[PDB]
RNA sequence: GCCGCGAU
């Protein structure tokens, strides 16, 4: 992992999205995932577009229109070879991703539902009691830095 | 430096100053514009019979307080018809539950409330308001990175920021690239348009590293390689924080 | 005067009568007893030096 | 009474993605030696990476050259990623010239000597006309771990002209590692243990030669343990007193009161050596004039005197 | 004081805070200065003196033959903002207030 | 998955609901003031709210039910933000209950409280109208504590 | 008030509650073992909750 | 430069009684001292070879809940006593020994019956304190050497319940580490300002010296290794 | 020295 954070922040402050962004970006980093182990191994065109199809549509009655029966087989590509870092899905402000979609995507992916998995310890090796939430979070760097002050 | 429930969609309820400015500067929302007067204005989609249309109406404060005003998360049919009989409706600074015929506005949409600062957090209906408040505020000291990196997860209103904030060249009129270089892009503009006589050619000169205000980089890098057809309104050069036209 | 000003951060290897202190914000706040230990010891025997 | 865990079944997926099998192991060693590895793996793997990047016509890593796509930024960037395995050497010198239009990529670079590209595909930088033309070279070393370029200076002792760009270098080769304990398959024995440890590097280093070189970095660390056992200097001082161009009443005076150095008469407080006999108020006066005129004023604090 | 004590302790403790009655008391001992004097004898008559000088003028009055010429006195309670301004001293009280 | 949802929230606050329209069906009889049919609406969601509070803490307190020797037996949960509550580390029954159940009557544009109260958690979203209702307080409390 | 004012906190106290707690089942039940140092070493070892 | 790495040096034992030991290593290189902590740890922890006393059989009842003959303390507490006994058997994997104690008195290890093949190293270490009042006690035990730590689970012995009664499944401690702990502390040496040191605390039941411990783990955690470090050997 | 912005 990257960043260790304190759950003790969550419960006290409630920001419940800190949670529900870290799922939402698991799954999305699922899914470029799985674009990246298909694009590695040179898959052919007619697999990765209906992948790429079959991630797009994934919802409740959304208002996404994509469809790759109209997109050039160059420029389905450079899409593939764009989002292979991950897919970058979007919520609008007051009606989002439910947890139903979350864990939809999540279950796309291969990767569990309850957006928990369990983690080793580094230095000992022995693994840790309780599942963790290992997510990806976007994070700022902030203007208030140390040699200025 | 209370929020009056006047302020629904003109003035953001949740991005201000913190300590001593708490509720004297104020952040206008997104639909919000400004009367011939000077008065606060916002739009709404109105309401005939049961039916709602496509036609926008512009309101103001003394307006708006008479009208019976629908609900933007509002269930609505294939024709255009309410689904539920009883709506959730704002009457005189207030809210209850109207019949299916008795509204007259509808709420155009749900971004109306909060202004652009607070529209770019994901899942803001799951925050506290101070919360919201201090993450709306801090987002406006990011400083920009070594390499721009879009967010995995957004409210799509990056694009918006990102290209009317003025620090992305944006092809007035292009058609098709020429030259692609770090410093300066050529468009060869497109047969179908043109001003007569003399031709033309329409040329960018990125700016590079160039101090800001607060002693950080200003930084311009092209996006499109050679060759590459661009449309009227398209996105070349990514400034400071930004990733294919998307804020970073 | 003899006075400094930082960020703080968390230490968990720390005694309960123990603070870290950055060593480019020591060797400001304790330069007179840097000099007259230094001239003491011979290292430097003029103020200047 | 230990089985001694053997290396058998290695196999390579790719290029980089390697697994290694050690299939005889007993009950508890299986994670210890797994972490162990691991983490030796991880920390300090020998390696080479990219040290500093000289391009014939920029001046610092801000500039634009002209006739490039990417900024010098971007290029020293893509640089540090570069993949190169070296053999007999530690300092050596990669050159690139190149002029055309399109992609400049690894495959470019110069043939020295003795240096393989592993991946000759790594594009670099992107020429956008027909005459312009890019001619860099590139000292590439060999080291250990992450060392930043802000934090060597001793690469200044030597004093560097303009034109050369710092570039950080990494030195690990070891991206990624993973381990795993199996129920071995012998059947003889009640229960054994096999370990497979997954390997993904840049492909600079074989994965047996790293594993060769974790259990020999971990033997050296226990030898230690397998025997514990254990149960006044400045040059202006320390130089004799018979140099300060003294007069004849003071030699024999000096003498006599056992000063032969010159710090210890400057530890001498004034209101006390006057006591000295027939010492002398114009005497001791140029005793301080020819003191002072070597800068150590009289009474000064010493903490120990050596007899040298 | 016992009025002054439990009405303050209320406000404290409905919220949770824990303060030691001791620290309420003293400054109410600060309070209870400057008595007014209800009588003669001893150069004081219908005018507000500090109780310490009063207490040791009497007690030397008393100690004395002259025990009538102690004067009884009448305790005053002010505020806070105006005990701490009419300090004997005019270095404090001047640092402070107007 | 560690904010439970308490499975009674909706049949309750249904029968809140259909209180409400009785009393409002009174109210239009004419047999009720203003004043009254307000106060009883207080009222009734009050008791509402803590119905909800008391069904959500119940529900998470001896939620693991983990066998034993024999048969199965009940105990205090392992949750880990239920731990983090009971604890003491951090968190308090309100905070909780205002994560899982109902976030409950709130109200400070001049001290009054609005008839409506709010009833969807965080872990749930909300609507437009109980997020500018909540800015309210939130807004006065800013205020106060710097003042 | 007399109350000590530098007392556990946060993930302290998480450190100790989830320490002291029990569980109707887990590794090892009815257990006997003669003093704290085999309790250590028996959760150590893994052979024990 | 590269494959040069820091051995500790001047390494500091502090002797507590004569099981007890702190030992401080320094310096070493960053993310080693760890290493070798959890590596030691778990080696002397897990699989150390050492003798335990594992089969006990005593006159009279022979179920688990006995009435202990009014022997003043309860057979639990009897083989909780004999788990922490320290013996030292040379050449004999399993070996037989018995006690017999009559008259007023606690009775102490040294009572068991003297052979030449096991040594006692507590000679004082109480069992009981006689039952109760003009009894007898006789104790018919068996110790095998073993490796590590190992519960009693179940017999998986003889059949049926003949062996969980012959021996009770006493809980038997093969390895003689009592306690073993480690630490890291930071470090300098130079102009380097993060290095490792390591701090080791070891508490032994007897029989062997901590450092004799330690060393017995750094040896044979080196010879797991002489696969791969033999041909790859500097000398 | 006066505002304006900002951190706790």
């Amino acid at each position: 992992v990257d960043i260790v954070l304190n759950p003790l922040g969550v419960p006290s402050r409630m920001n419940i999205g800190q949670i529900l962004e870290t799922h939402l970006g698991m799954a999305a980093k699922g899914i470029g995932d799985k674009i990246n182990a298909m694009l590695k191994q040179q898959q052919e065109v007619a697999k990765l577009r209906e992948f790429i199809q079959r991630a797009y549509d994934l919802g409740a009655d959304v208002r996404q229109k994509v469809d790759l029966s109209t997109f050039s087989d160059e420029e389905v590509m450079r899409l593939a070879e764009n989002l292979r870092k991950g897919m970058p899905i979007a919520t609008p402000v007051f009606d989002g991703a439910k947890e139903a979609e979350i864990k939809e995507l999540l279950k796309l992916g291969d990767l569990p539902t309850s957006g928990q998995i369990r983690l080793y310890d580094g230095r000992t090796g022995e693994q840790f009691e309780r599942p963790v939430t290992v997510g990806y979070m976007y994070m700022l760097k902030l203007n208030h830095l140390v040699d200025d002050k | 430096r209370d929020v009056h429930p006047t302020h629904y969609g003109r003035v953001c309820p949740i991005e201000t100053p913190e300590g001593p400015n708490i509720g004297l500067i104020n952040s206008l929302s997104v639909y919000a514009q400004t009367n011939e007067y000077g008065f606060l204005e916002t739009p709404y989609r109105k309401v005939t019979d049961g039916v709602v249309t496509d036609e926008i109406h512009y309101l103001s404060a003394i307006e708006e307080g008479n009208y019976v005003i629908a609900q933007a998360n509002s269930n609505l049919d294939e024709e255009g018809h309410f689904v539920e009989d009883l709506v959730t409706c704002r009457s005189k600074g207030e809210s209850s539950l109207f019949s299916r015929d008795q509204v007259d506005y509808m709420d155009v949409s749900t971004q109306q409330v909060v202004s652009v600062g607070a529209s770019l957090i994901p899942f803001l209906e799951h925050d506290d308001a101070n919360r919201a408040l201090m993450g709306a505020n801090m987002q406006r000291q990011a400083v920009p990175t070594l390499r721009a990196d879009k967010p995995l997860v957004g409210t799509g209103m990056e694009r918006a920021v990102a290209v009317d904030s003025g620090v992305t060249a944006v092809a007035k009129r292009g058609g098709v690239v020429q030259y692609v270089d770090a410093s300066r892009i050529v468009i060869k503009v497109n047969e179908d348009e043109m001003y007569p006589g003399e031709a033309g050619i329409d040329i960018y000169n990125l700016t590079k590293y160039t101090r800001s205000n607060q002693n950080t980089c200003i930084n311009q890098m092209p996006c499109v390689s050679l060759g590459e057809p661009v449309e009227r309104g398209d996105v070349l050069a990514d400034g400071p924080s930004t990733d294919l036209g998307e804020l970073a | 005067d003899y006075s400094g000003r930082s960020v703080i951060t968390v230490g968990p290897y720390l005694r309960l009568h123990q603070c870290g202190l950055p060593k480019k914000m020591a060797l400001e706040l304790f330069k007179p007893f840097i000099y007259g230990k230094l001239e003491l010891r011979g290292l430097a025997t003029t103020i200047k030096a | 009474e230990f089985l001694k865990p053997r290396l058998v079944d290695i196999e390579q997926v790719s290029s980089t993605h390697a697994k290694v099998t050690l299939e005889p192991l007993e009950r508890g060693f299986g994670h210890t030696l797994g972490n162990a590895l691991r983490r030796i793996l991880l920390s300090s793997m020998p390696g080479c990476a990219v040290t500093e990047v000289e391009i014939d016509g920029v001046l610092h890593e801000y500039s634009t050259k002209e006739g490039v796509q990417e900024d010098i930024l971007e290029i020293l960037l893509n640089l540090k990623g570069l993949a190169v395995r070296v053999q007999g050497k530690d300092e050596v010198i990669l050159t690139l010239n190149k002029s055309g239009i399109g992609p400049v990529t690894a495959a470019d670079i110069t043939h020295d000597g003795d240096v393989e590209i592993v991946k000759p595909q790594h594009v670099i930088c992107h020429l956008t006309d027909e005459n312009a033309s890019i001619s860099m070279r590139i000292k590439v070393q060999r080291g250990r771990g992450y060392v930043p370029a802000s934090t060597r200076i001793h690469s200044e002792e030597d004093e560097r002209p303009i034109g050369r760009l710092l570039v950080d270098a990494c030195y690990s080769p070891v991206e990624r590692i993973a381990y795993n304990v199996e129920a071995a398959r012998v059947e003889q024995r009640t229960d054994l243990d096999k370990l497979v440890i997954e390997m993904e590097t840049n492909g600079t280093i074989d994965p047996e030669e790293a594993i060769r070189r974790a259990a020999t970095i971990l033997a050296e660390q226990l030898e230690a343990f397998v025997d514990l056992r254990d149960v006044e200097f400045d040059p202006i001082l320390l130089r004799p007193v018979d140099d300060l161009e003294l007069t004849v009443r003071s030699a024999n005076c000096l003498k006599a009161e056992a000063i032969h150095y010159i710090g210890d008469l400057v530890q001498r407080t004034e209101v006390e050596l006057l006591k000295t006999p027939n010492l002398g108020k114009k005497s001791l006066t140029e005793i301080k004039d020819v003191l002072a005129s070597r800068g150590l004023s009289l009474g000064m604090r010493l903490e120990n005197w050596p007899p040298a | 004081t016992r009025y002054i004590v439990n009405e303050v302790q209320d406000v404290y403790r409905l919220q949770g805070v824990k303060i030691n009655d001791k620290h309420i008391e003293v400054i109410v001992r600060q309070m209870l200065r400057k008595a007014t004097i209800v009588n003669a004898g001893s150069s004081d008559f219908l005018e507000g003196e500090q109780v310490e000088y009063s207490r040791v003028k009497i007690a030397n009055r008393e100690l004395e033959a002259n025990g009538k010429v102690g004067a009884t006195y009448s305790r005053d309670l002010l505020g806070i903002t105006k005990a701490s301004l009419a300090t004997e001293s005019f270095i404090s009280a001047a640092s402070f207030q107007e | 998955d560690d904010m439970v949802i308490p499975e009674k929230k909706h049949e309750i606050i249904s029968e809140a609901e259909a209180e409400v329209a009785e009393i409002q069906e009174q109210f239009q009889s004419g047999l009720v003031t203003a004043g009254e049919r307000y106060n009883k609406v207080i009222d009734i969601w009050a008791a509402a709210n803590d119905r909800v509070s008391k069904a959500m803490m119940d529900n998470l307190q001896t939620e693991t039910v983990i066998n034993r020797d024999g048969q199965e037996e009940k105990q205090v949960s392992f949750n880990s933000i239920y731990m983090m509550a009971d604890s003491g580390a951090r968190g308090s029954a309100a905070q909780i209950r205002q994560l899982a159940g109902m976030r409950g009557l709130m109200a400070k544009p001049d001290g009054s409280i609005i008839e409506t109260p709010i009833t969807a958690n965080f872990r749930e979203g909300l609507n437009v109208l109980q997020y500018f209702i909540s800015t309210h307080g939130a807004r006065k409390g800013l205020a106060d504590t710097a003042l | 008030n007399g109350e000590p004012i530098i007392v556990p906190s946060q993930d302290v106290v998480l450190g100790l509650y989830y320490m002291t707690r029990d569980c109707v089942n887990a590794k090892g039940e009815g257990m006997v073992l003669t003093g704290p140092k085999e309790a250590e070493r028996l959760y150590r070892s893994g052979l024990a909750s």
